[PDB]
């Protein structure tokens, strides 16, 4: 299956491309270049069943930045609570979340 | 935004002169006025008829060489990069190809219609 | 949620793909399949993709006059059918479009996964970046490193193309 | 699942590593190689056979080549299988040692303690 | 300059934020006001969501496709 | 997933499917491919624009590539059959049987 | 076909082959799948007839179609999983559309459809190409990505695949859709120990492969494409009938033939998971195989069928072209066993 | 997993630089050639403790010697530069190319006023040092501890024992 | 010598459009590895500073390194300004 002719002769055809934390062009990193660095470090040279187990918690924060699921609940959250508040009409939201904030440079 | 509107402004423009072109007029339509034109006589067969095509195989190269002006459009941008050398070379590299399928397609009698 | 313009086009985009699915006479597939692609278009700029956008449009308006050349030669059905001449286009044309509604207001008013995930809508800025840098297009420069990173791509994209049209060649050939 | 693939140090497509040469090699009077000269000899015999020839003494240069690609294919063939094998029981051995929770050596009773049940059969 | 008046910007955002979600979460069963997603501790750049999700619909329009639509 | 990354995939699902049923013609398949590239192409712009995958930003156009070149073998198969039969009807495709 | 022209086109299909086995980024796996199919293609329309264009067309839409999934699938990891490397597709959706698309790509029941009617309209030797080198690509990316495997859909595949050859082949009396419904049976052996080992898959299909080349070799010498054709080549090559049916004894797995060996090696691996049920049924679905190797063995080998008069004037010529891979493939398709041990080698 | 901690509003208070962009397109150059070292104390300690945090008080720095730099303009010469910035405003994309005069006026205003000397082509873009008593932070990332590896191969090569032991075979 | 010689004639007198092609395509091939303004192309690419310098940490041992942009350290753009 797998002829590694790559790491033998170190040709590196299409391993640039492989992560995204790898040599971008002009330095631009990409939106996740911590995390993902980060789960790549963890998980180096454990092989795939330790790194299934042991580099959990790097790995789902790297799917958090990457799909953001928790971040969108949580503002989900925020705002129907505030759209119940505000139904009733006891909240009063600020005038800087108005369109009446003296903006800073 | 702004190209919406323009979109929206063009295509709103062409409708109300079609509205005006065929809500003006007096307009006395019956069946010889609006049958198939063939030059005063009846058509003999119908325009939905198959129609062969001569030029088959070059309508499927231009397929691939639409593909090949795809892949040349980032030339400008790729100039700027600093390996010169090798985004000159694979430049010409996908151009000399693309040539030698053209010259391909001419001496193997590709270019040459159908009788 | 704010001016519906990328819910929209997505919409018009499944619009369109049924449109072309349900499978009429080949001349209104391939206007169904250009409204999409251009739609598709659309919404790639409006990601800041404008240069894939527009090639992907440049590419598909072509395809489909090559594709309605060879439907006037060899598909051209003296009775055309369009979207309601026929009662199977217009049911499957119409069973699209159902299933589609149903599927937006399922994601849309609740909260429902249908295979892969959830959606509860928000809007699809919400996904966005806040970075605040660059005097050249991303974009651009990620396609224009195929000539000093992708030699490898250049090279089996080529040789694919001239084996393309070698492999065309032979094919039509007859005899 | 592949259980030697990713072995670490594994260079990719070497066929024989250096960690092989510590290996006794097999003996060129070896059983399995004298099988692969036979079959070198049987292909011969078959080529002999298909072309409408002397199947037996047709062409012994031919058979003669035939004999001898066999066995130095067999030769390296074996080599390399005797060193996956060493390599099998080297890990297995350090496995186990390394992990003697999981190998626990018990203290084995003799067959007077032990209580058996009797089956007649009549 | 622009990197420190934009990082001025963007804590005064999210502050503000937090200081409006202590008001809105007084009375939800167990909400933890402030607290993160992530398990790490390290800065994460906010998603346009958590700086503009409180906030009126021009603002939002701005932030979101301001670049994309200006011709 | 945002509503855009499900109607893309609904998109892709809808072409598959419209792939999956043929009527008469070879033609609306080869469209229903067209579809399901196109698809492709869009959902993978979206995936990789969104996560500021540089490098990536070319894999999308290597895409279209292999694109035509599966569309310009459709044509041309469609092109013979029809030079057998005068039509390019899916039905006179039966000489073979299993 | 230009010879030239058919030695780059299979130098083409080839380097996709290679391509799609050397390349760690799945784009480049997909451009390989790519580029095989598109110089596969003309391979298989090298004579023009109306049923080797037909062949052609069902090839390229089911090939199609398994590309079309196989590219969503790695779409889908990527966005679960900012990843292109080929690894164990943290995404369980992805990994089921890429594992339809790999049996479509293969053939594997109820995707199998397709493999008589190509095997059947093309020549015996694109047909030994399209049931030899075309499994080397599939079965390599499979191999990848086998911890990720659901063992549910892989297994119940791999048996309708046995199932399905076994029950195929027993009402075929062209040889080309015995051939392809032994590929179908053969196909599901491999895949139904690949969860497993991978070792016994690539032993299983380095067996298939010499065991298929011998067998198409031998009806490209005798040019025979049907029972009734090849019922006259005892009168012509006794030899090549005798060699014909102990290759057709070694296929349906007799002992102690070479075909013994994977099925043996296969069964004895699911032992060792606690799978009991499965081999057993397995093994006795090959009994339906080893059937329609046994009728054809009777009807060209150990009987003598009625011959034709012009027959003799044949008897005064030669086959002027000689394989020279023949023998050797005859004797590793038969004489193999003893050296069951080597498949160490393998991984 | 943790409340994140914010700056009260008061921490970010700061006296805004309140020119507009081509205000300081105009004195972009003398601004980097005068103000270079809080700026750069700035940016090593933002690329450093990757977190806007950590680096406040470099910003009210930086928003101080601009603060300086504006009004030392505005107290020797601030009609050339007026002159100068309106011609760079008048641009649609603020062409230093368009006002070469005003630009020659505004800079023999300040090399007389104050020294200021404008930098020639490609030194405002070189890479330079920084002497800071700021701590070199020595977990920036926050990484947890990376997982033990898996121990070795050690040991030489013996001959498996009675061979394959695969069934009946005795090598 | 006389064989290319009368095939040159030959094709310019028939397809001189070819010829034209040929020539061009051919000079665009070899002229540039014979050019010495491609290694100013390249610096010249080098040159342009698209991101944002980030500075180095004194450790006490940089002489090479700047400390402030007008000192003399560091590269210079001369040669530009005289091209
Ligand atoms: C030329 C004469 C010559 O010089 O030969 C020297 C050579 C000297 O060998 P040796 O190491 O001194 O003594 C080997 C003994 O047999 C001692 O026996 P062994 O322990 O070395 O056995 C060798 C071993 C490994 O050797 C083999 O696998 C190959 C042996 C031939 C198998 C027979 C199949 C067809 C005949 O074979 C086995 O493990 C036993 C099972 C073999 C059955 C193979 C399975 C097929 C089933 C039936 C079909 O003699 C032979 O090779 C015997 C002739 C063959
Ligand atoms: C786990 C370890 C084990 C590994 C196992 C691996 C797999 C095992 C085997 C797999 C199954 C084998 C199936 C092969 C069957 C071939 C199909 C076929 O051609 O027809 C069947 C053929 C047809 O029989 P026929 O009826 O007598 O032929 C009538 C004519 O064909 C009538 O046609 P014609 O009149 O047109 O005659 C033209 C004729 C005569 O040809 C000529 O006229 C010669 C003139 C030359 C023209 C120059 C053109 C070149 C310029 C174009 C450049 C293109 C560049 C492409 C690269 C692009 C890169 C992006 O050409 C041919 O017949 C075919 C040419 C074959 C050339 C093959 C070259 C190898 C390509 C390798 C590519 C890979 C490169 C790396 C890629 C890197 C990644 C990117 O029958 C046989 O040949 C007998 C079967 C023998 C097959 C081989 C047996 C097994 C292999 C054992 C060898 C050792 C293997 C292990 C090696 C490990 C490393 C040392
Ligand atoms: C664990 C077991 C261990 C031992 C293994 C034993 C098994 C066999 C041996 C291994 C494999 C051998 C295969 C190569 C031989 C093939 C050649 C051939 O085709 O035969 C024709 C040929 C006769 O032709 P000729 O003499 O030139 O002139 C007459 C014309 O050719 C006139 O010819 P024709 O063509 O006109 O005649 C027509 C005839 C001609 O048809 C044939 O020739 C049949 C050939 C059989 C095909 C072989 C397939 C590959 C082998 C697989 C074996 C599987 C083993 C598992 C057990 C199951 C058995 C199936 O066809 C028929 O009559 C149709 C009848 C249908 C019967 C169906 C059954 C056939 C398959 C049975 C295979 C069993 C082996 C056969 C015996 C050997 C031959 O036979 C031979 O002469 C060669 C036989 C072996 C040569 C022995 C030389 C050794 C010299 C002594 C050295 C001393 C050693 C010790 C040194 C120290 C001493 C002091
Ligand atoms: C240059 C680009 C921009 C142009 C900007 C101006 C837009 C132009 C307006 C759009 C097209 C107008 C065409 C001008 C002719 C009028 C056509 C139509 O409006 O009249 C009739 C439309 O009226 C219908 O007959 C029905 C009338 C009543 C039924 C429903 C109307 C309900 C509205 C309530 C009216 C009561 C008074 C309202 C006061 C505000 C159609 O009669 P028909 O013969 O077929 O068509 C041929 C017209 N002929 C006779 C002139 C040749
Ligand atoms: C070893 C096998 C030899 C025989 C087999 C041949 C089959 C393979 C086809 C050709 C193999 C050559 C490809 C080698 C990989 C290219 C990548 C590597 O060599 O470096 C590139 C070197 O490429 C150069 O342009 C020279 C090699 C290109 C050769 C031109 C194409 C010829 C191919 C002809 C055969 C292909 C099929 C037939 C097409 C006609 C660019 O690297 P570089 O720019 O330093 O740094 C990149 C990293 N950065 C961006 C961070 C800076
Ligand atoms: C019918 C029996 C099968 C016939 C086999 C064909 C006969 C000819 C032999 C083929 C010649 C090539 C072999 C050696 C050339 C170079 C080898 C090297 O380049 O490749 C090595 C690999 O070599 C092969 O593994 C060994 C091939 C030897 C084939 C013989 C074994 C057959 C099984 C037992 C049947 C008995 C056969 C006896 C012959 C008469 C690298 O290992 P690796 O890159 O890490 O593995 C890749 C696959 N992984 C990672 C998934 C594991
Ligand atoms: C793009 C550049 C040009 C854009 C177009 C602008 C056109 C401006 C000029 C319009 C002229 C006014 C209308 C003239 C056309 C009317 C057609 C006509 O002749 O109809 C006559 C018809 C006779 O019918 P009957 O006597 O009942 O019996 C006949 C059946 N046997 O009488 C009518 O109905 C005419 C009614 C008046 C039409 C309304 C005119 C209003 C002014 C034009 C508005 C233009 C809108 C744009
Ligand atoms: C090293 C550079 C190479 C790469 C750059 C190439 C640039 C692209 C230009 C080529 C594109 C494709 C060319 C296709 C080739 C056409 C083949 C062909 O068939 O041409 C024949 C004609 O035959 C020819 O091939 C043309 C003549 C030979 C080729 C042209 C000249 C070859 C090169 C000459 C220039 C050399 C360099 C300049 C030297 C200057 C003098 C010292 C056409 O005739 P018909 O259409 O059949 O006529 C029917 C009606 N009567």
């Amino acid at each position: 299956p797998f002829f590694d002719v790559q790491k033998r002769l170190g040709l590196d055809l299409d391993r640039w491309m492989t992560i995204q934390s790898a040599e971008q062009p002009h330095k631009i990193p990409g939106r996740c270049h911590a995390f993902e660095k980060e789960w790549i470090e963890c998980a180096h040279g454990i092989g795939g069943i330790r790194a299934e187990k042991e580099c959990k918690i790097e790995f789902d924060d790297f799917v958090e930045c990457l799909l953001r699921q928790k971040t969108m609940k949580r503002l989900s959250a925020i705002k129907r609570q505030r759209d119940k508040l505000i139904k009733e009409g006891k909240y009063t939201p600020p005038p800087h979340h108005l369109g009446k904030e003296d903006p800073r440079p | 935004m702004n190209i919406m509107l323009t979109l929206l402004t063009n295509v709103t423009l062409a409708s109300l002169l079609v509205l005006i072109a065929f809500w003006l007029p007096q307009l006395n339509a019956y069946s010889e006025k609006t049958s198939p034109y063939e030059c005063g006589f009846d058509p003999m067969g119908s325009a939905r008829l198959p129609f062969s095509m001569k030029f088959f195989l070059v309508a499927i190269t231009f397929l691939l060489f639409d593909l090949e002006i795809a892949l040349l459009l980032p030339l400008p941008w790729a100039s700027q990069t600093n390996n010169l050398k090798t985004m000159l070379t694979m430049a010409l590299f996908l151009l000399i190809l693309l040539a030698a399928s053209l010259a391909y397609e001419w001496t193997q009698k590709g270019l040459e219609w159908a009788e | 949620m704010t001016m519906y313009i990328a819910f929209i086009l997505s919409t018009i985009f499944v619009i369109g793909f049924v449109g072309f699915s349900s499978k009429p006479s080949p001349i209104y597939g391939g206007l169904g399949l250009i409204v999409s692609g251009g739609v598709g278009c659309g919404i790639v700029l409006n990601f800041g993709g404008s240069f894939l956008g527009l090639m992907v449009f440049l590419i598909y308006l072509g395809g489909m006059l090559v594709v309605f050349g060879y439907t006037t030669a060899m598909a051209t059905e003296m009775y055309p059918e369009v979207w309601v001449s026929n009662k199977t286009v217009f049911g499957a044309f119409v069973s699209g479009l159902m299933m589609e509604f149903c599927m937006v207001y399922y994601a849309l008013k609740e909260e429902e996964v249908e295979i892969i995930f959830k959606f509860n809508g928000l809007g699809d800025w919400v996904i966005y970046d806040t970075g605040d840098s660059g005097f050249f297009s991303e974009e651009a420069m990620g396609i224009a490193a195929l000539y000093s990173y992708g030699t490898w791509l250049v090279i089996v994209t080529g040789w694919s193309l001239l084996i393309g049209v070698v492999v065309i060649m032979e094919i039509t050939r007859g005899n | 699942m592949t259980m030697m693939s990713g072995r670490p140090g594994r260079v990719p497509l070497q066929f024989l590593p250096n960690e092989a040469r510590s290996l006794p090699p097999p003996k060129l009077t070896d059983p399995r190689l004298v099988y692969m000269g036979f079959l070198g000899y049987c292909s011969g015999l078959i080529d002999n056979a298909i072309r409408r020839r002397p199947v037996v003494s047709a062409g012994l240069h031919r058979q003669l080549l035939y004999v001898t690609s066999f066995v130095f294919f067999g030769y390296y063939l074996l080599k390399r299988q005797d060193y996956m094998y060493a390599l099998r029981d080297h890990d297995m051995f350090a496995y186990v040692k390394s992990h003697p929770e999981d190998f626990p050596e018990k203290d084995k009773k003799t067959y007077g303690e032990i209580l058996e049940e009797f089956h007649p059969v009549r | 300059l622009f990197q420190a008046e934009k990082d001025r910007r963007v804590l005064q955002m999210l502050r503000e934020n937090l200081e409006e979600e202590a008001i809105i979460m007084k009375d939800v069963p167990d909400w933890k006001v402030g607290e993160s997603v992530f398990h790490t501790t390290r800065w994460v750049t906010p998603m346009m969501g958590e700086l503009y999700g409180l906030r009126t619909n021009e603002e939002i329009l701005s932030a979101t496709y301001g670049f994309i639509w200006y011709t | 997933m945002p509503l855009v990354y499900m109607n893309i995939i609904m998109a892709f699902a809808i072409a598959l499917a419209g792939l999956l049923m043929y009527r008469s013609h070879l033609m609306s398949s080869l469209l229903c491919l067209e579809g399901m590239m196109l698809s492709l192409f869009i959902m993978s712009t979206l995936i990789i624009l969104n996560t500021h995958f540089t490098l990536a930003n070319m894999m999308p156009i290597i895409l279209l590539v292999f694109a035509a070149c599966e569309a310009a073998l459709g044509l041309s198969l469609l092109v013979m059959v029809s030079n057998t039969y005068g039509t390019d009807y899916v039905q006179n495709l039966n000489l073979l049987q299993c | 076909m230009n010879p030239i022209i058919y030695t780059t086109l299979i130098m083409t299909v080839m380097s996709g082959t290679m391509l799609v086995m050397i390349s760690s980024h799945w784009l480049l796996i997909w451009i390989g799948f790519e580029m095989n199919l598109l110089a596969m293609i003309p391979v298989l329309m090298k004579n023009f007839n109306p049923r080797a264009t037909e062949a052609a067309t069902k090839y390229f839409l089911t090939q199609a179609t398994a590309s079309m999934m196989l590219m969503m699938a790695i779409i889908i990891n990527l966005l679960y999983s900012g990843q292109w490397t080929i690894t164990k597709m943290f995404n369980p959706v992805a990994m089921t559309m890429m594992t339809m698309a790999l049996a479509m790509k293969l053939g594997l029941s109820p995707f199998h459809f397709w493999v008589p009617e190509v095997t059947q309209g093309i020549s015996l030797q694109a047909g030994l190409l399209l049931l030899t080198w075309q499994k080397l690509a599939p079965l390599s990316v499979l191999c990848q990505i086998s911890q990720s495997i659901n063992p549910n859909l892989m297994l119940t595949m791999a048996m309708l695949s046995i199932l399905i050859g076994g029950w195929g082949g027993l009402n075929q009396t062209q040889l080309r859709k015995i051939m392809a419904y032994s590929s179908i049976a053969h196909m599901g052996w491999m895949t139904a120990v690949l969860p497993y080992n991978t070792t016994m898959t690539i032993l299983n299909l380095l067996i298939y492969i010499t065991m298929t080349l011998a067998m198409f070799m031998l009806l490209i010498h005798s040019s025979a494409t049907t029972t009734l054709s090849l019922s006259h080549t005892w009168n012509k090559m006794p030899v090549i009938t005798s060699l014909m049916m102990v290759t057709l004894l070694s296929m349906g797995g007799l002992p102690p033939l070479s075909g013994f060996m994977p099925k043996w090696m296969i069964i004895q691996e699911m032992t060792k998971n606690e799978s009991i049920i499965m081999p057993t049924l397995m093994a006795m679905t090959a009994l339906l195989n080893l059937y329609f190797y046994m009728r054809l063995a009777y009807s060209s080998s150990l009987t003598m069928f009625p011959s034709t008069n012009n027959m003799k004037m044949k008897w005064q010529f030669e086959h002027t072209k000689q394989m020279k891979l023949l023998p050797t493939m005859i004797v590793l398709s038969t004489l193999v066993l003893p050296m069951t041990p080597a498949l160490s080698s393998l991984n | 997993p943790g409340i994140v901690e914010l700056p009260t509003l008061e921490d970010l208070k700061v006296q805004e630089v309140k020119v507009s962009s081509s205000v300081l397109k105009a004195a972009a150059h003398h601004y980097g050639a005068q103000c270079d070292k809080p700026n750069k104390e700035f940016m090593l300690c933002r690329w450093e403790e990757k977190d806007p945090r950590r680096c406040l008080e470099e910003g009210k720095l930086v928003n101080q010697c601009a603060l300086d730099f504006f009004r030392q303009i505005k107290r020797h010469c601030a009609e050339p530069f007026t002159e100068y910035w309106t011609c760079i405003d008048y641009s649609g994309l603020q062409l230093f190319r368009h006002c070469r005069k005003q630009q020659a006026k505004f800079d023999e205003c300040v090399l007389d006023k104050l020294g200021w000397v404008r930098p020639d082509l490609g030194e405002l873009s070189k890479v330079t040092k920084v002497k800071t008593d700021r701590p070199l932070p020595e977990n920036p990332y926050h990484s947890r501890a990376r997982p033990e590896p898996n121990p070795e191969a050690e040991g030489d090569l013996k001959p498996a024992k009675h061979g394959s032991r695969l069934f009946f075979w005795t090598m | 010598a006389g064989r290319i010689a009368s095939f040159l004639k030959n094709a310019w007198a028939k397809e001189p459009v070819l010829v034209a092609s040929f020539a061009i395509g051919g000079l665009a091939i070899i002229l540039p590895s014979l050019s010495p303004y491609t290694n100013y192309a390249i610096r010249i690419n080098r040159a342009t500073p698209y991101n944002y310098p980030v500075p180095l940490r004194d450790d006490g041992n940089m002489p090479d390194v700047p400390s402030h942009p007008q000192d003399p350290q560091g590269p210079s753009l001369e040669w530009l300004k005289n091209l």
